[PDB]
């Protein structure tokens, strides 16, 4: 039974609030994703995601605020640019670009957070362990 | 080696202990790299919990503390205060959310897995806390002055509110008088009170207040700085006439311009009056109207011929200086309020209404001036074509509004329905037997006592044709106006004959308002008005700190809504002045100038314009205005060189969390 | 001439009251925030989204709510009422009724003498209560226990108990053991405070549309009002945000919106005024149904669509673009089919000039707004007069929209007349400034 290793970097104001609301509503989801809780998900550098993938992450999830709903008014657009370029980079280096995703969860969507956890867990179990672990890292 | 961290795990009374093994979590934390003590307690948000935290801090000499409990947004201030009481910096505390994210979502049949997730969360929290520094709270002092740009009702209200709060305030008015648009109105909907009558006490209060410097006939030349200290350079336009204070300062004991008016009586130059929409004559030396706050009689220098007759008209008082130029004043303010107001949309476009080519077609402000008793005539509405009183007046509502054709405006001007009703009432009252026709397309009486006003207007005899005017022709013999539209109710085409046609034109920001709002770093909205900090919960604020918006410059409004907005802006501006300090965000960005390369990419990356490129030790580096930064982290996450330090969320601390996730 | 106490009182913890209290506290004045309900949020806490930006209401309000609770200059007395007010602008002796909360806060538990904190908000008590009552926050559509909270995102999360419905079985006491937060035998407390100024922010309620029998609001099961629709469409409402028919629980494909329901009426049953925001939340509801339920169509039976504010007309343009049908005609009457409880709406489409009979699976009435119950009694307690429309009267209709004729009392929010949220917040800040003026000067002359 191989245990997937998904890392999440979720902003304080919307995604973290959404996860808190999901917990408050007693919405169940598998215990596979652990969070980081940056302030604005525009704090997320590309080197964070790449370091996670190198260190042995099986999947990476970054959750922010809906466009036009950022607490700092522009962070999620910078994050979106960075994550689009990250998807390019993971495809072009031979990694599966579907191992990484960025979601937009607001503070009122706990059920959406549970659905996202289920979907990410299912996708990563389908893809299997990261190839980077086998090749000498 | 030096960091010693204490881990404390809360049971939350079988809320956490019912889903995971707390003993396993504690015994695991006892073996983490930097851990001096690991303890468990039932309710650590209670006073015994704080007592235990303090006792452990004192007896193990902990460098930092990690609490495995509910979400930080619930009890982070609580445990920060707990840690501060005990001899540790508040921001040396770290929290692991093991209830909202581990115990309440993994209840059923997930016991070993939930414990493993708790171990991972505690590991990541300890890894972050081992690299946490001391964040001493710091603040920026605030200059105890305020600036209000715009002397209208919004600017006047904001200035009076700030002054009566005990704050010295500058009121900067472009025109020689403050009153604004309200001074041009004859009556006010829906109460029909005289506008000058309700506004004159406010104007004299502004003029008399010791805490307000009323600088009229001047504008803002440039602005620099931030919320703590705005250095604003103003140009005092050459007024040409001295006030008694300025006359005494100049040297002569003779007073300056008691307002007698002899100069205007002898001036031989005639020019249009902007206050009367250009329908009335005025001299080169003049006042807008009799009820001007500073009764000081400006001279129009680009129209004066320097004949020097007004100086003999003003002898022994020497109030007139024909040969002085604009001065520049550098003022040091704390906050600023923008109240620039509005102007009329140019309805000379939209050719099917003959505003400029037909003589008996006028706009609403011209109508107000023509029907006011202080206007070019004795309040007698007369036709511009021949001066005869009209018996039939049409009102074209929505003139240039809700228009998506690119000529007019796509928004509603908010008050054109109400003052059109007021104008219809005024014509039907002042001229007996006159009939008002209102060509309307969605009558909008939304405010308090507005629907009752609409009912009363209909009851007094006003005709409402529900149809946007298609076009307007004029008869060559009698300059009467044929108005062609459809009565969509009754479903028939209609050609209405009117002696006078009044266009309820849309409103737009005043000329030069966009340059001013760029000068203060305020962004425009997609309608072209000044943008708000938050459209819902901060109607007065702006993204730039220390700048607040009041009045129609934020968007078209009624006088009561404008006054409410102005008072709110005054309160928001007074708050930092009253406190005397602006507390910086606990987690601002710092530039490590030893690593900056002066590329300047990050400058355009901050929504709040905090980042700028400046010299330091002869090198071009980045400078962070801490008063503007908000700890978003966008710049720190971008800079390739790692020259920006997001404290409490630094790159070393976040990577430390990621490293510990993939550890044992 | 007379000194002013450096304290202020804000009655009503709605968005207006919250903003007034926050502004006064930021100015440095100690402020009392008096709330009738156990939580402060107000009507804005019941909305799902907000016109015209379609932002989520709780997400914007949660930071402001968290600040009021933490703020050291604000004492937030929830579940309390004003018994009596005496005095004048100098000193206002106001006596307050702390209703029997039934559950102690940790501060109160410490004051009592027991080290056990009170009500960390675990919610174990509500899990064992055998009484099931309607929830006023959802206002009769969701079940709640005798001990309860209005919703999850309540500012003071202390789990009040309704003693009029509690049977005193004592099961929640065992559910909360070792914290001793629950005291079933406590009663009302009478406190006296001295304040310099007072701000009234009592808000509004819905006009009773059980009248206007031609729209079978309480007759037909699939006829609801605006706030019921907001609670049904919110993801935190009685259902999972899925708009369903109350008659059978099926998803409606077709809903009508009756604008001006009880509004602009001179018949003496409804209100002669405009409620100033019915059109906009009707448009918002049309957008929400069209987005959430695929293929559902909104019909708005309107009369003078009123989108007057900033970005309001563009919202109207967007709603029409998304496919909302606009029939310009006031609804004449409503019938229902006995077999399938569909609603026949009979009116005229005055444009196109023809009678119209529209089937709808659901019907939503944009009811007029009214002053809350007990607002007239409080308004008389402070010596404030009323308007001709029944709202609280301002000092001057133009140049003093927040102050009253009585000194030291100021108005904020819908209690002065229907307004949008930004207008309400602007009024609240203005009232806070007007109240801060005498306190900052520390002296007034009468
Ligand atoms: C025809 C008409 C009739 C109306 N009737 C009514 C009515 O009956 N009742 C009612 O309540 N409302 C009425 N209104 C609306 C009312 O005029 C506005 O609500 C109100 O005037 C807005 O106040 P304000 O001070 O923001 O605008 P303004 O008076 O336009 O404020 C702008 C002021 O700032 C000055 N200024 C502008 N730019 C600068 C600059 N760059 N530097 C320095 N100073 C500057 C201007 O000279 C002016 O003094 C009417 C409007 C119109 C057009
Ligand atoms: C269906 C609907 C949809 C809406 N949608 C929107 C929208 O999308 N966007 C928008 O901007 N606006 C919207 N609005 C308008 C918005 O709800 C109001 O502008 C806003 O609620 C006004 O805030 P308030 O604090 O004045 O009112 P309230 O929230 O009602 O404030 C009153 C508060 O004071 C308390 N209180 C009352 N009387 C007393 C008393 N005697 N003692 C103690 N406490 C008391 C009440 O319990 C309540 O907490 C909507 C309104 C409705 C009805
Ligand atoms: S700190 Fe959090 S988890 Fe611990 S007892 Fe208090 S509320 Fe419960
Ligand atoms: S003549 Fe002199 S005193 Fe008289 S109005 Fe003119 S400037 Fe003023
Ligand atoms: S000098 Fe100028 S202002 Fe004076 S009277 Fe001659 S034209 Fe008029
Ligand atoms: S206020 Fe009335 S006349 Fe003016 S744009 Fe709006 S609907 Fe048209
Ligand atoms: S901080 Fe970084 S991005 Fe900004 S100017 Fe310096 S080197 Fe360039
Ligand atoms: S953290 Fe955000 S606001 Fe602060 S300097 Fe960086 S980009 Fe600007
Ligand atoms: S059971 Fe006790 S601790 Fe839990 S919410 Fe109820 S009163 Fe508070
Ligand atoms: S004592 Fe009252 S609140 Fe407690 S469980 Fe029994 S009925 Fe419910
Ligand atoms: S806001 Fe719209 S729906 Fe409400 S009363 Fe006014 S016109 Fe009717
Ligand atoms: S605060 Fe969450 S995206 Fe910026």
């Amino acid at each position: 039974d191989w245990k997937p290793q998904i890392l999440a970097i979720i902003c304080n104001w919307c995604s973290y609030a959404g996860a808190d609301l999901a917990g408050g509503a007693r919405i169940q989801y598998p215990p596979t994703v652990r969070a980081i809780r940056v302030m604005c998900t525009g704090r997320v550098d590309m080197l964070f995601i790449l370091k996670a993938f190198v260190e042995g992450a099986d999947g990476v999830l970054v959750s922010g605020c809906h466009f036009g709903d950022c607490h700092y008014l522009e962070g999620n657009y910078k994050a979106a640019k960075r994550m689009f370029m990250i998807k390019n980079l993971l495809r072009n280096i031979g990694l599966d670009d579907r191992r990484f995703r960025m979601t937009f969860v607001s503070a009122s969507e706990g059920a959406k957070w549970g659905m996202v956890m289920e979907d990410v867990t299912n996708t990563i179990k389908e893809l299997g362990p990261s190839p980077i672990k086998e090749f000498k890292k | 080696t030096e960091p010693r961290i204490g881990v404390f795990v809360c049971h939350c009374g079988t809320n956490i202990a019912g889903s995971m093994s707390i003993d396993d979590v504690v015994n695991y934390a006892k073996t983490l790299p930097y851990v001096a003590v690991a303890d468990q307690y039932q309710y650590m948000c209670s006073t015994p919990g704080q007592k235990k935290i303090d006792d452990a801090i004192k007896e193990y000499n902990l460098t930092g503390v990690v609490v495995a409990a509910c979400s930080p947004r619930l009890h982070e201030p609580t445990f920060r205060t707990a840690t501060k009481e005990g001899g540790l910096n508040p921001f040396r505390f770290e929290m692991a959310n093991i209830r909202e994210q581990n115990s309440w979502v993994h209840m059923h049949g997930m016991w070993d897995e939930a414990t493993q997730k708790a171990k991972d969360q505690v590991r990541m929290a300890v890894a972050k806390a081992a690299k946490l520094e001391d964040l001493v709270p710091k603040s920026v002092p605030v200059e105890k002055t305020a600036m209000v740009v715009g002397g209208g009702v919004a600017g006047m209200q904001a200035a009076l509110d700030l002054a009566s709060a005990g704050i010295k305030t500058y009121l900067i008015e472009r025109t020689p008088t403050i009153g604004g648009r309200m001074s041009q109105l004859d009556k006010t909907f829906p109460t029909l009170d005289c506008s000058q009558c309700i506004l004159t006490p406010k104007m004299v209060d502004v003029g008399r207040h010791p805490n307000i410097e009323m600088m009229t006939y001047t504008e803002v030349e440039k602005v620099e700085g931030y919320i703590g200290n705005f250095d604003v350079t103003l140009r005092k336009k050459a007024r040409g006439v001295l006030t008694p204070t300025e006359a005494t300062a100049k040297g002569i004991v003779g007073g300056g311009c008691n307002g007698c008016g002899d100069c205007s009586a002898v001036c031989p130059v005639i020019k249009p009056n902007p206050f009367e929409m250009g329908m009335a004559p005025r001299k080169a030396i003049y006042i807008y109207h009799a009820q001007v706050m500073p009764l000081i009689y400006t001279v129009d220098f680009d129209s004066c011929v320097k004949c020097g007759l007004c100086v003999e008209a003003c002898g022994d008082k020497k109030a007139i200086d024909l040969e002085m130029q604009d001065e520049f004043i550098t003022v040091k303010v704390g906050t600023a309020v923008l109240a620039t107001g509005y102007e009329l949309f140019p309805i000379e476009n939209k050719r099917e209404w003959g505003y400029k080519q037909f003589d008996n077609v006028i706009n609403a402000l011209e109508f107000e001036r023509l029907i006011c008793a202080s206007g070019p005539t004795g309040g007698h509405l007369v036709r511009p074509s021949d001066g005869k009183t009209p018996m039939k007046v049409g009102f074209v509502l929505c003139a240039g509004s809700r228009d998506n054709t690119g000529i007019g405006k796509p928004y509603c001007s908010r008050f054109c329905c109400m003052y059109s009703l007021k104008h219809a009432h005024q014509i039907m009252e002042k001229i007996p037997g006159a009939v008002a026709y209102l060509f309307y397309m969605d009558i909008r009486s939304f405010g308090k006592m507005y629907e009752e006003f609409y009912y009363r207007i209909q009851h007094e005899g006003a005709k409402f044709i529900r149809g946007r005017v298609a076009n307007v022709l004029e008869d060559k013999e009698t300059k009467n106006l044929h108005v062609f539209t459809e009565d969509t109710l009754l479903g028939r085409p209609v050609d209405v004959e009117v002696d006078l046609l009044v266009l309820a034109a849309a409103v737009q920001p005043n000329e030069g308002a966009n340059e001013l709002r760029k000068k203060f770093g305020v962004s425009a909205s997609q309608d072209g008005w000044m943008l708000e900090a938050h459209p819902k919960l901060n109607p007065c604020g702006t993204t730039t700190a220390g700048v607040f918006l009041a009045g129609v410059c934020q968007g078209p409004k009624d006088i009561p809504d404008t006054v409410a907005q102005a008072e709110g802006a005054a309160s928001a501006a007074s708050i930092p002045i009253h406190m005397g300090e602006v507390e910086l965000e606990p987690y601002f960005a710092m530039c490590i100038d030893e690593l900056c390369a002066g590329c300047g990419m990050c400058v355009n990356l901050c929504p709040y314009s905090a980042l700028s490129l400046g010299e330091k030790n002869g090198r071009t580096v980045m400078v962070v205005t801490e008063a503007k930064c908000k700890g978003c982290g966008t710049c720190g996450g971008f800079c390739p060189g790692g020259a920006i330090k997001m404290q409490h969320f630094t790159t070393p601390q976040i990577v430390a969390q990621i490293d510990a996730f993939f550890a044992g």
